[PDB]
């Protein structure tokens, strides 16, 4: 059933293997670098709005100093 | 009082005259630019000749296109335009009626002086003022919203004209089209009824939609 | 009925994290299925051979490109009509799948054009109409970006978003002008063996599903970056702890 | 019934809050200032009452009609001086002022100018004049109008000492004939508390 | 602070993370834009990618030239970068040279992918970012005169446009020479020679000329 | 001698002669207040002062050397804010406070800022701000510069009494220690008469 009986003849598809790969690699770089953007971005905005309440828990300890 | 806005725009745009220049010499340069450069062979020049002159007014009207909203923000006059007792796409139709009569009038007249430098004949010279004159209202209309869009912002520079000239790419193919056809001493009555078909479209949904996109960048 | 609840952004952030990962889970095996059965288990055509598995890569994205461009017309109307300020979100969270989308499918096809073409890129037809589609994806990108503010950002995007596909038609047939005058060109797009196109079909599902997925992700992205100070994000960050 | 009413204002904008539940009434020739905390927050309040900018919950109603259909007797009941000059800069004060509706005749004009402290400087371009003069040149404006609504944004602002008493006075003369003014500034007024209304922005 | 006066211009002119894109893809505009009108045949464009090129620069420093002198009077942040303990050509100099960040670099990222569209070969390339590293910021030093005039004072009608455009001539029409005589392989480092000349002019007597147009400008 | 002194200046703006030969000697330690009685012409004399206008006649003086050669030292020792704040819109208001010298580190950060009336408010957008507080982040340089001398052109405009009263204080001990302040203001001053000297323009 397979078209391509050969391991290595579907690493090389008659002369134009090169170019296909080519658009092999240019498939996958940007979907995977668009992927691995917004998971870190999540992650980012996750750790900032974390930083952001490690701030006013700060503020929240100076308003108790300035009540005590 | 429609007149009347565009009888205090046409006074206020002619009132300076600094910067209604830069247009009109960079149409200018850039026609004086090309046949220099290319070279004084006749048999590119009758076929080249018909982008320049549409592109250099095309690229003319966007450097000129600015003037149309950016000013009157620091001024005050759009939270006074925005007031009068007339809906607000009578006030951009007319204020930008008055951008068209400031800079893109004076490309008709200076026509018969762009065609003597570059060749052609009577009948291009007749078909592509005619084409100007279809098609400059055009483009005001189409680049109207992306100055409304862009009133409150400070930037005035490379995003105007990334908005604007996509959707006025459609005018510039069938512009061009046309009077190459017309150097061929064919009719182009049809491309001609197809721009008027598109200065009616324009002139049916712009002005609804910049009133629309001026007001929500104000507030 | 839930149309009414689903506005409110912790509850879109709920319903939001249900969907992903079963989604991406139906996704990635809906893709992993169609570029294996394209890619392998299947013969070329006749006249430019090997090459012509790239009518995968280049296919469903290309149109697809064209079909987020539709669905962002669907926020974009919304978002003028009724106000709901929760719609124009979604047009910045599908402006840039769909200029990576286009960017791919330009990509392929200038990729493709080599074994007739020569010259890596030749001013043909299709490929001016994605690049005019990536110029409006640039300029709708830059719009978002460009506002201080978020939701007159959002607001001003649904403007152009309707702009854009008001005169989108009239640009897709100008450019096909080119096509009739101006020489010609090849039927490059859709020539297809007819006993062999389920695997481009699968791709197109693919696609869709792939496309919702990052679509959807990014939805609760900007719906975290929007809400930066209000008590449920501060919910969920004591959940978390 | 009141001609300018306000109905539960809603205004929380840009990840803060600005005020809430305001639903104050305005009927026939009062006099009102807004409260004053910060710089603005009363600016966003009076572009909310004129109708530039929208509510984002809550309304105001002209003669018991939403603006957004009424906006024609609205706009020709209403002139508006913000922090902007609402000048153009390029052009002469003349017929800056002259843009607005009549002027022309000597019979709104030349005095319309000089009941404001502008005499002797008509003519003269507005880009080699004092930014309070052309404060004054809007200022000026109210004289030759006949708007029953004034909406006034820091009028007495880079204004000479003269000049506060030559406003408040032709305020209060379109005060008593049902003239509705509402008020925003920064200096006090030597006017006596009871004949001025005072609606605050609570908290 | 002459550092911090150009970390200050570039910041001012990009706001966000992904923000550079927008001068990137407004050249790539221009580049689409010319052969829409003029055709689809790939030695014409070979023929005639120096005007191109060049038109599509002057047109990207023109529309970002204004920020330099013109935005800077009205919100008066001009008269204390006149006042900062630092003298002025210094001041006007870190100001041109972040203008060059906006146009320059940018191109010179962009020129071997707007090479590859308008055919060319690696040799165009070479000569091609050779010139356009030696163009650009003489470029922008000679747009920055008339810039620096037409602030001033609110009463000039024509005269003052002359000083800002025309003179491109002798830069322009050396360097288009030069690309268009390195189309057909000949020695073309006699023009590169004189283009480095007058870049270094230009470099040499801008600024002090610039300081006091300013001077004069605001009185 | 004193620090700035002023000799035989005139000014001259389209047939009118704004001021004539006004000379002023200016000691260590003063409070200077230009009253004037037109709105421009005392903003064109203190712009003169600082040296953004040559003089037509006569000249201003600063130890012994004019403006036109000790400009190095001149513009280290030297504050002016003007009608427009001279702050740009887009940057924020730290950023725009961190351009000029300073500022940075705590010591002088942050509470620059906070004295003018700021808390709060340090990061949002100078664009998405009342515009007195688009003058307070101007008004804020004055807590952590090093300069001597001070020129300001109509400071309490739209800042509110505390914001006012605050400023005064602050302008108290730069008026101990050694230090020349000019401030021209319509509204009155709430201060002792015998501590501020006015130098009023005559004709």
């Amino acid at each position: 059933t397979p078209a391509f009986a050969s391991w290595n003849e579907f690493f090389a598809m008659g002369g134009y293997a090169f170019f296909v790969w080519l658009a092999v690699v240019m498939t996958v770089i940007p979907l995977v670098v668009l992927v691995v953007h917004s998971v870190m971005q999540h992650r980012a905005i996750l750790r900032g709005v974390a930083q952001q309440r490690a701030r006013e828990a700060r503020l929240r300890a100076a308003q108790q100093q300035e009540a005590a | 009082m429609f007149w009347r806005i565009f009888r205090l725009e046409l006074r206020v745009a002619f009132r300076h005259s600094a910067e209604i220049a830069n247009p009109l010499w960079f149409f200018l340069i850039v026609i004086t630019l090309f046949p220099l450069s290319i070279g004084p062979e006749p048999q590119l020049l009758a076929r080249i000749a018909p982008g320049i002159i549409w592109v250099a007014a095309l690229l003319s009207s966007l450097l000129a296109l600015e003037r149309l909203f950016r000013d009157d923000l620091q001024d005050g006059s759009l939270e006074q335009l925005m007031l009068l007792p007339l809906p607000l796409p009578a006030v951009v139709l007319a204020k930008v009626m008055a951008h068209w009569m400031v800079t893109g009038l004076p490309l008709l007249i200076l026509s018969p002086l762009v065609a003597m430098l570059l060749g052609m004949d009577v009948y291009g010279w007749q078909v592509m003022a005619l084409t100007l004159l279809l098609g400059t209202p055009t483009l005001g209309f189409l680049g109207a919203p992306g100055v409304a869009l862009t009133v409150g912002l400070k930037r005035g520079g490379v995003l105007l004209s990334i908005l604007v000239l996509p959707l006025t790419i459609p005018l510039l193919i069938f512009a061009t089209a046309a009077m190459d056809a017309a150097s061929m001493h064919l009719p182009v009555d049809g491309y001609l009824a197809i721009l008027g078909a598109l200065l009616a479209g324009t002139a049916t949904l712009s002005p609804f939609a910049t009133a629309a996109a001026l007001r929500i960048s104000i507030q | 009925k839930t149309l009414h609840q689903l506005a409110i952004p912790p509850r879109l952030y709920q319903i939001c994290g249900w969907f992903i990962p079963w989604l991406a889970i139906a996704s990635v095996v809906v893709l992993t299925v169609g570029w294996i059965w394209g890619f392998g288990f299947a013969p070329a055509d006749y006249q430019q051979g090997n090459s012509y598995r790239i009518i995968y890569l280049h296919v469903p994205a290309a149109i697809w490109s064209m079909g987020i461009y539709a669905s962002m017309a669907v926020a974009a109307f919304i978002g003028l009509v009724w106000q709901m300020k929760m719609a124009n979100l979604a047009v910045a969270a599908m402006a840039p799948i769909g200029a990576v989308f286009t960017f791919i499918a330009l990509v392929t096809g200038s990729a493709w054009g080599k074994p007739m073409w020569g010259t890596w890129w030749v001013w043909d037809a299709r490929l001016t109409s994605e690049l005019v589609l990536l110029f409006l994806y640039v300029g709708v990108i830059a719009l978002w970006h460009a506002f201080d503010d978020r939701r007159l950002a959002g607001r001003a995007a649904g403007i152009l978003v309707l702009i854009g596909v008001v005169n989108l038609p009239i640009i897709h047939y100008s450019v096909e002008w080119w096509n009739t005058l101006h020489q010609g060109s090849t039927r490059m797009q859709q020539s297809i063996d007819p006993a062999m196109r389920s695997p481009l079909r699968w791709s197109i599902f693919g696609f869709l599903l792939l496309s919702a997925t990052l679509t959807l992700m990014r939805m609760r992205n900007l719906i975290l970056l929007m809400e930066k100070r209000r008590p449920w994000v501060s919910e969920l960050i004591l959940k978390r702890g | 019934m009141g001609m300018l009413e306000a109905r539960e204002l809603l205004c929380e904008r840009d990840e803060r809050t600005l005020f809430s539940g305001l639903s104050f009434t305005l009927n026939a020739g009062e006099w009102v200032q807004i409260t004053g905390s910060n710089g603005a927050g009363k600016t966003t309040l009076l572009r909310l009452l004129t109708g530039l900018s929208r509510p984002d919950a809550g309304e105001v109603l002209w003669q018991g009609q939403p603006l957004h259909q009424v906006r024609d007797s609205y706009h020709q009941n209403l002139l508006w001086i913000g922090h902007q000059p609402g000048i153009k800069t390029r052009l002469t004060a003349l017929e800056n002022l002259h843009f607005y509706h009549r002027d022309g005749d000597t019979a709104q004009c030349l005095e319309a100018l000089a009941q404001a402290g502008l005499a002797g400087f008509e003519d003269i371009p507005v880009n080699q004049l004092s930014a309070g003069q052309q404060r004054r040149v809007a200022l000026a404006r109210l004289w030759l109008t006949r708007a029953t609504l004034w909406i006034l944004d820091q009028p007495f602002t880079a204004i000479d000492v003269n000049g506060v008493d030559r406003l408040t006075q032709r305020m209060a003369q379109h005060t008593e004939q049902g003239g509705i003014v509402i008020l925003t500034t920064h200096q006090p007024l030597n006017v006596a508390e009871s004949k001025i209304r005072r609606i605050s922005l609570t908290q």
